[PDB]
RNA sequence: UGGUGCAGCGCAGCGCGGACGCCCGAACCUGGUCAGAGCCGGAAGGCAGCAGCCAUAAGGGAUGCUUUGCGGGUGCCGUUGCCUUCCG
């Protein structure tokens, strides 16, 4: 049931109970429908979750707040550390500081 | 309820512009409600009466001549979900002075419950007062006071095995000093139904002698909430029925086999006054 | 209100 | 037979359905509104209402009552399709993918159906491959304790997808002839349902790469509806081979079995009838519809 | 004859540098422990392995009746010898 220390408190949250649907707790508007995340339970057949949740507990308490400073021999670090790769690595980093800007913004 | 709406909908949609219905065909839709009411885990003796409540009004209204037998059935079921839930909306007597108990299980909102209730009368012009019976885990009277904190309500909490006389002792004191015409006595609750707690909600009653009592079952749970309620109704004695977590129930078992089952009038649900006839409604879509 | 709704919402799509 | 409460629409129902009646459109619609009873389905009420029109009128005719040398004979060819005969011999072990949602009656049929192979001549071996269902192996393993059977077991919560594997090594060694497992069954998750059954028929390639060689299918009748979702849901998950409607006998829902033979196709192994393991003879067209309409 | 000024050694102290002890400490390529994750196989059970944590180099800091080398505007210390010049 500043953001580095608010993005873990979180996503810890984000698996003793599904993945969840508490996504609709704080959101006082309205929905869609129902035969839309019915596509979650398909992650959750496979006998893992997702690759995100993977290299992200594989870093530092402090490399997540500015993933810039990550290099070419810093990315295939997390990588096979992971066991991810390089690529899905990327999509992971080049998301930390997604969150730290849009959040700015608000 | 998803579940028992979408079966019943579905079941009287398959006669939606269907002209006029031979008599084999009106049987079909009483076995398609039946199983509605199976997979909800509904009382057998009352899925039964349920259906056969359908013939007989069907058949009085010449629904195998109505050109819209879909209407007909429509506004059948309709009476028999109002009166499955209790007919017309009943709640508990007020006067001079109130006094009653919350009993059920562990997790079923029954603390939570207590606390609003409290709140509820409190804006209606009525002076509540929650009252912990729990005597043996002081975290039950924690729990308590922090729901009465917020909500604006006094709660008085009792001591590690204090006996009945003397909790009746400063309820009475309590009530006189800030005036309290309502007293809410949240009694222990547990995970499963021991002798040894039946025998201490019997005691504590015949104490303070209050005027009904409420017991909040898990609506979770189907007839499993009757069955629980089957006891306290023997072994203590309650008046009426408090149904919560409505929402995440998709069945209503519980709910449409109370006032046969144990025939206790269901007063609040999880909070609101429990409406039959509203209820009736949004399991046929129009709620 | 609305935060995490357009962020954790996009994180499926890879 | 068993059947009496099955014949109430279906059969013998016609002949009171039909009885002084004249062939049209309200006649055809008071048949379609009984088909739909039995949980025979939508698409295949539709089809046999359709199917029943065409041949009531390019032949000329005005009795309802003549509409019964016809749906003896549509009802009849959907079985047909689905009317084949369970073989176990000359493979050794034979796998028997036991699926189907807890609940239903497949620890029960794994046990009749066993004692119909040792009764034949030949050596049967369980293997409780649902850990996480202690109920149902506990009954498994008490029961072929007494009936010399050997069953397979393992610490409540492995994969159950390996129980399986455990049963054929030790059939190739000990000489097994036929090879029955059970597995989990829970719809609350789809997609793991999914991948765990699927997981366990890519795996049993290694001893034998013909293994699984039937993949058997426990529904209920009694169910109606539910014994569609049920087998539609198996269907999509792996190669089903073979159906059994249980509970059949004491409900007047027994036309499921033509919406589990029409909308899928699949060859129905046996059926039940009964409570004895001697009432579940293999699934017959020209047998079942015999005594179906048998007035 | 004598009084200063000497040089080279022998004892303390001081300054600096180098060890020991303490603190901090390099992303990985060093090690142990390794949630989550990933890999191998039909399982039971393992392999590989990142962050954090612990320990530990290079590289610094504070401090040390402690230990060592070197370096001098310490000191009324005792004595001998030599010497440009100065002073009785
Ligand atoms: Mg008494």
């Amino acid at each position: 049931l500043l953001t580095l220390r608010d993005v873990y408190a979180q996503i810890i949250a984000l698996r003793k109970m599904g993945p969840l649907s508490k996504v609709l707790q704080h959101i006082p508007g309205l929905g869609i429908m129902l035969p839309t995340p019915s596509e979650d339970q398909l992650k959750i057949g496979e006998e893992k979750i997702r690759r995100w949740l993977a290299a992200l507990n594989s870093m530092t308490y402090k490399e997540l707040e500015n993933p810039n400073i990550i290099d070419k021999s810093r990315m295939r670090r997390i990588a096979e550390g992971s066991g991810l790769e390089v690529e899905e690595v990327r999509e992971l980093l080049e998301w930390y500081n997604n969150m730290n800007r849009l959040l700015k913004m608000v | 309820f998803q579940q028992l709406s979408a079966r019943l909908q579905e079941a009287i949609g398959r006669l939606r512009g269907r002209g006029r219905i031979t008599e084999e065909d009106l049987k079909a839709t009483l076995r398609e409600i039946r199983r509605a009411l199976m997979d909800a885990d509904v009382n057998l003796e009352v899925t039964r009466d349920f259906v056969e409540r359908v013939r007989e009004e069907a058949l009085g209204k010449q629904v195998l001549e109505s050109l819209t037998p879909a209407e007909v059935i429509l506004a059948t079921v309709y009476e028999a979900l109002k009166e499955a839930l209790g007919g017309e909306a009943r709640l508990p007597v007020l006067k001079d002075r109130n006094l009653w108990f919350l009993v059920g299980l562990q997790g079923s909102g029954k603390t939570t419950t207590a606390a609003k209730l409290a709140l509820y009368y409190k804006g209606k012009g009525r002076r509540p007062l929650l009252v912990a019976a729990d005597t043996q885990r002081p975290a039950a009277r924690e729990q308590l006071r922090l729901l009465g904190e917020k909500v604006g309500v006094p709660v008085l909490e009792v001591m590690d095995g204090e006996s009945p006389e003397s909790i009746r002792r400063r309820v009475e004191e309590k009530a006189r000093l800030e005036a309290r015409d309502l007293i809410l006595v949240d009694t222990a609750g547990r995970l499963q139904i021991d002798e040894p707690l039946m025998g201490e909600l019997a005691r504590l009653k015949e104490v303070l002698g209050p005027d009904e009592v409420l017991l909040v079952l898990d609506a979770m749970t189907g007839q499993e909430a009757l069955s629980v309620a089957r006891a306290f109704d023997e072994k203590v004695g309650v008046t009426g029925l408090v149904l919560t977590k409505l929402d995440g129930d998709a069945r209503g078992g519980a709910a449409l086999s109370a006032r046969h089952v144990t025939g206790k009038p269901i007063y609040f649900a999880g909070l609101e006054p429990f409406y039959p006839e509203r209820l009736a409604g949004r399991i046929l879509g129009m709620g | 209100g609305i935060i995490l709704v357009l962020l954790i919402w996009g994180t499926v799509l890879l | 037979r068993s059947l009496l409460k099955t014949k109430e629409n279906l059969g013998s129902g016609f002949i009171s359905l039909f009885r002084g009646k004249k062939i049209d459109d309200d006649l055809f619609e008071e048949l379609e509104e009984q088909l739909l009873i039995a949980d025979v389905g939508v698409e295949t009420t539709r089809k046999i209402i359709t199917n029943l029109t065409e041949g009531a009128s390019r032949k000329q005719l005005r009795d309802a009552e003549a509409l019964y040398g016809l749906l003896k004979e549509e009802m009849g060819e959907i079985l047909a399709k689905v009317d084949e005969p369970l073989n176990v011999e000359g493979k050794a072990p034979f796998v028997i993918l036991m699926v189907g949602v807890n609940g239903v009656g497949k620890t029960t049929t794994i046990g009749k159906l066993a004692r119909q192979f040792e009764q034949q001549g030949k050596s049967v071996m369980l293997a409780a491959g649902d850990t996480f269902r202690a109920a149902a192996v506990e009954q498994l393993q008490v029961w072929g304790q007494r009936n010399n059977i050997p069953v397979i077991a393992q610490h409540t919560g492995a994969d159950s997808a390996s129980v399986i594997f455990d049963a054929i090594q030790a059939a190739k060694a000990r000489n097994i002839d036929v090879l029955i497992a059970d597995t989990a069954g829970r719809l609350q998750n789809k997609s793991h349902l999914m991948e765990e059954l699927k997981k366990i028929v890519r795996v049993m390639k290694k001893l034998d790469v013909e293994a699984p060689h039937e993949v058997m299918l426990t529904i209920d009748a009694s169910t109606g509806q539910n014994a569609v979702s049920q087998a539609k849901l198996f269907h999509e998950a792996v190669g089903l081979t073979g159906i059994t409607l249980t509970k059949l006998d004491g409900t007047a829902k027994g036309g499921v079995i033509f919406s589990v033979a029409d909308q899928f196709g699949i060859p129905i192994r046996y059926i039940g009838v009964g409570e004895r393991i001697e009432d579940l003879r293999p699934f017959k067209a020209d047998d079942f519809i015999e005594a179906l309409f048998a007035r």
